[PDB]
């Protein structure tokens, strides 16, 4: 993607780099899936240029790497991410997220009734696609919620 | 004698296009060159049997700013009321030989009628009864619509929120349905539709009226953005939740208004209307709030006095 | 050990179509022959946190009738809230320590669930989480038309009164749902409709169902009447009269019903199913309530006994 | 235009020496020679949030004593008021649209700072914020101190009770240690001392404050014995009748007291003074009591007026 | 019989160090083979005048345990006050005339002690006499202290919290008064340490004691950590904030500490002990709720049984 | 300033550059005052090798200055930090973390009955100092706490 080889930010040996986040979305990726509270080195550049996009966030983690689940877990929020993973200083495999059937911990349920709100309990949703959306049922209340209101403000 | 000179003011439907033009003309007077004496040595009754702080706090400045005294009560929290004792029509029988007008509001509709056939010769105002009535609400939006667009007749009107339940959209739309060619454009959860009776009676003036689903999906034409409080006990907190994303006015939603675009709210707003709306020239509740003050001092001094010199 | 064993009944979408033909066969052994000391030396915790007097007797007097000991306690309150703290979790990992079982109803939705996660290895019984589950009176419900039907499949099942809030008919469309060639017919005033996630389910599985606008289309088809109580405060008062009378069931309507028809509610009736239609040999609502005694007492058997010699 | 012409009268903190001076001599003035006109033609909402007759019924006097009109409330007693709903920001938003001045009492320290922000042009007075200020009650208490000891520099004052919480004996410090030469006594139980902070501030002006276990211990010495009530739900019933023998006031304990010496409570003391010192030339809390009138006329007088003509 | 056959247990006060060894020796031998059938044909009254659910819930657990049938009620009330008339006197004579035992739960102390005066040969359990006495919670804890530390002497005991007020550390420090070798840790902060009296008991029968800032000095020492809660109320708001944070337990605190540690709290425990602790093998607050179990079935076996074959 | 390593090194035309952040407090500082919510191309560098001072973030805002009041704000949480001024790939100007007035929005009043909490309004404290303990009043409740209490929250 994005090559630049002169004011360039300095690559990493081992690690994972995710990038081709959409501009925005990369601060609330590190927030939410606590992806700061780590000693490693961690290279962060937002609002990246790349005509492909405009502007694009991107995250390098060192000496860390991503499974195939965690990795799934972004398909809410960037879901044309690239996760790949390095090694060596060359990108010894990709990986695109797939979107996962169940997602803990950073959603929050709408429903105001719903006994997850109050308790020390991790949220966790079943996701399911519908067509033009993907809907998220509560573990707790049962509910099933479109995600583009799970994903409110 | 004005033509509301010891009317009752009962019902908005009681009120032609003639009697809402005069109490408006009043208002803008009694606003530009205040009469603090006008109502001197009169005694009025604030007859609260359902509470309302914002309301009665309103009346009653309003009566003090003409001169007139005041006496009266406010929530009446019988424990468990199968019968408070005393009919309303006996109260109202013994009030009305001590003061001069009687403001009430109650929590069965048709109360302020009932009132009027006790009250001899003293005037009753409707201060809200049950999900009937509530005028006064409805000549300080008029009031303050006049104001800020200048004109009653040809406006671009959306009402949103709680069509269904909310007695104050159902007033305002028989009200502005007196003057031409307004156009209405109604915003409601499936749930909480604007109730068929209203629409049947716009269809038969032949006045316009459209459902949106959006407020954005209109934002671009309206004069006046009229926002109701969804109350959620109406609804389940799942629906709620599922619905609410819809009618929540932001600044942002804003950004595509007209200039002359102003939003109202009977108040309170809560979860409707954000806060960084508030800042915005299109803000207008608080405002609003504060006509309520000379829409009522207004229909008090033309009841109350057999002619108003202004 | 039996399948129901030590599991926790929260959700009537957690068990099967066997689960639930094996808590209805052992029901009717248990209808047939009793087994007052099956559940000695047992101690069950009867936890309602939300009140229902109904509910509560019966579970209870199911308890008993298996000999096992019951200590709980029923509501916890203040008015608009409450007291201070303590988590559910807190609650439960303590209680968990004491008892054999814990049955609980409380008014939010998903407490039943969370409780799972902090009782261990005592099994946790779902007596109603807010507006989502109660199993118990679903299985209630299917043992009685299963008695008095001979039959869960092809039956045609017509569901009358509030089926927008209705939790009762939400869980039983979807436990019939599990058999085969069964037909709805939803009778329901327009604001109080079966939502859409329960027919698009219906469509999904390629079950007939179909809306109507009077119990009388259909008397001549249906197998079982479920009514249900369309609360007075889920309507104004005016709008509530005006459907009402399409949705209250005389025993003079019952006039063209087959022999076997049953005219089921999970009660309290109070308008909807008028007094006459108790002397009908249609009228089961009471021996409904009778049998949640057995649906109960099979699901403890099951729950706590690793196998029945019955 | 007068120093505090306009401003908000929120906390002790925000007025200087010259500020409470002011006020003061305005007070013996408009107990000389009374304006009972002098604000006529205003409107001033009495807002209690939280309930407090002697202070409302005190307030209200005053703003009638100079011809002022009333509207109000008092306690909002919400059934379990987790959200009462409508904001604070958003109610003195609405309010100061209609009157010219609040005067507020609610629960929560920092309730008429905020009020302050959403009032506009409108002055809010204080009448009481949760555990934080009270200025109206300390202009009161200095107001009686000046009027009995001729002055308010180089007095030895007392302080007895619940130092601790005793929100007036924290103001009351600390207006006085803005005058010279004061010396205090702080008599209190060990659980209920005065807070560090004010020794602290104390010691920085470099004002002498000694701590005493009984009254009778400094009754020689002092000016000024300002009690307070102990109340006994801060303590234990066994430890607060422990102690309560050591703060209460007889008229024995007041023999070897000076001449000019008067003893000064905010009211309400119950178990504290005896009745028998009513009876003494000592006894000035209920005098205290009526010179909240005036130093409430002076403040509104001084808020609402360009210029006090006396 | 028995040392305990047929006595009242009132207070820890009256108990002896043998009479604590008889009650755990009894709760070990029950905890690990039950006797379902020793209290069969007992009706015991469960008589709370002050609601105590967690208390309750765990007493009538242990009657059934021991095949006893239970009659009782839980609260008596009204809002400030309560009825009309009728002693505590009275009440406790007629119940003693249906009863084989009286648990009873009081607000007021001395409650349980005066039942003794009026209940004849009926023995009276004190489940809480106000701030006075709660025996069989102190015995609970016992149990659980020597469950897990193998002994009642020589252990280093730390208490955390609200000492002024918790009514279980007075007699818990009482209790292991009665052994030997103990010493112990107060932490709390100066507004709520460990009154005076206790401090005197343990200086006159030269057991060692000492205070400490925070569970960090001495959490390597420390055996047994026993928590309570500050209530907020006994606080102003403020001071509460800075405070709390010295006794708020986490799991990052444990660190240091010994193997055989446990953390014990009577519940229940809010912001005191944060989550991450459950999780530790150190947290034994559920398990010491679940060894209330058999401490209480201990005192029902051992009163109510001339002799026990276990 | 640049971390030249070995290969390469990014840099930024003109802007802000937060040095020195201890570690762990980077996130937070873009976290807290919002920092994140730019067009600018912002770029992080977190757990950043130190040697010295040991580990340190980073953090570099294109064509945007800090007001030395803003800088002031970092006093409580990175009051080592220094602030580079760059103009013309240089650093034109260095300022660092002084000692503020007030507080702004970013802390909590931990009185729990202050009237600060369920409304509209930014919290705001006084900052006053003791010799290095820093007591932080409330605007609105009136009531001094450690910074220790308040900044807990
Ligand atoms: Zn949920
Ligand atoms: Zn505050």
């Amino acid at each position: 993607m994005t090559h630049d080889n002169k004011l360039q930010v300095e690559a990493i040996k081992r690690g994972t780099v995710i990038d081709a986040i959409p501009a925005q979305i990369g601060f609330k990726l590190l927030s939410l899936f606590k992806l700061t509270e780590t000693d490693q080195r961690i290279t962060i550049g937002l609002n990246l240029p790349s005509g492909e996009m405009g502007r694009k966030d991107l995250i390098k983690i060192e000496n860390t790497f991503l499974s195939e689940d965690q990795v799934d877990q972004l398909a809410l929020y960037a879901p044309q991410a690239t996760v790949n993973r390095i090694d060596n200083y060359e990108v010894v495999g990709k990986s695109r997220p797939s979107l996962p059937e169940r997602i803990d911990n950073v959603l929050v349920c709408p429903n105001s009734n719903c006994i997850s709100h109050a308790e020390p309990v991790s949220s966790s949703f079943a996701v399911r696609k519908r067509a033009n959306d993907i809907a998220l049922k509560c573990k707790y209340c049962e509910k099933e919620f479109s995600h583009n209101v799970v994903l409110a403000n | 004698a004005n033509p509301l000179y010891q009317k009752h003011i009962i019902s908005i439907n009681d009120l032609s296009r003639d009697d809402l033009n005069l109490v408006l003309a009043t208002a803008a007077k009694l606003k530009a060159n205040p009469q603090p004496e006008l109502l001197k040595h009169k005694v009025i009754a604030s007859c609260f049997f359902e509470a309302s702080t914002r309301t009665r706090l309103s009346f009653e400045t309003s009566m003090h700013r003409l001169g007139a005294s005041v006496v009266g009560f406010s929530d009446s929290a019988n424990t468990s009321l199968g019968k408070k004792g005393e009919t309303l029509a006996d109260t109202i029988s013994v009030i009305s030989t001590y003061v001069d007008a009687i403001v009430m509001r109650h929590p069965q509709e048709g109360a302020a009628r009932l009132a009027t056939e006790f009250s001899g010769n003293v005037p009753v105002l409707n201060a809200g009864d049950g999900s009937n009535q509530h005028p006064t609400q409805t000549l300080l939006d008029l009031f303050t619509i006049q104001e800020t667009q200048g004109r009653l007749d040809n406006l671009h009107v959306a009402m949103v929120g709680d069509l269904k339940y909310g007695r104050t959209v159902h007033s305002l739309t028989q009200a502005l349905a007196k003057f031409d060619g307004n156009r209405f454009y109604f915003i409601a959860p499936d749930a909480l539709a604007m109730p068929q009776y209203i629409l049947d009676m716009l269809d038969e003036k032949g006045i316009a009226w459209s459902l949106h689903s959006s407020i954005e999906e209109v934002m671009a034409e309206v004069d006046i953005l009229y926002m109701t409080r969804v109350q959620k006990e109406r609804l389940d907190p799942s629906e709620y939740a599922n619905v609410k994303a819809q009618f929540v006015l932001r600044a942002s939603d804003l950004h595509n208004a007209k200039a002359n675009m102003k939003v109202l709210h009977p108040l309170p707003r809560v979860d409707e209307i954000a806060t960084d709306v508030d800042k915005t020239p299109h803000a207008w509740y608080f405002q609003q709030a504060g006509n309520g003050i000379f829409a009522r001092q207004a229909l008090l001094a033309l009841v109350l006095n057999r002619d108003l010199v202004l």
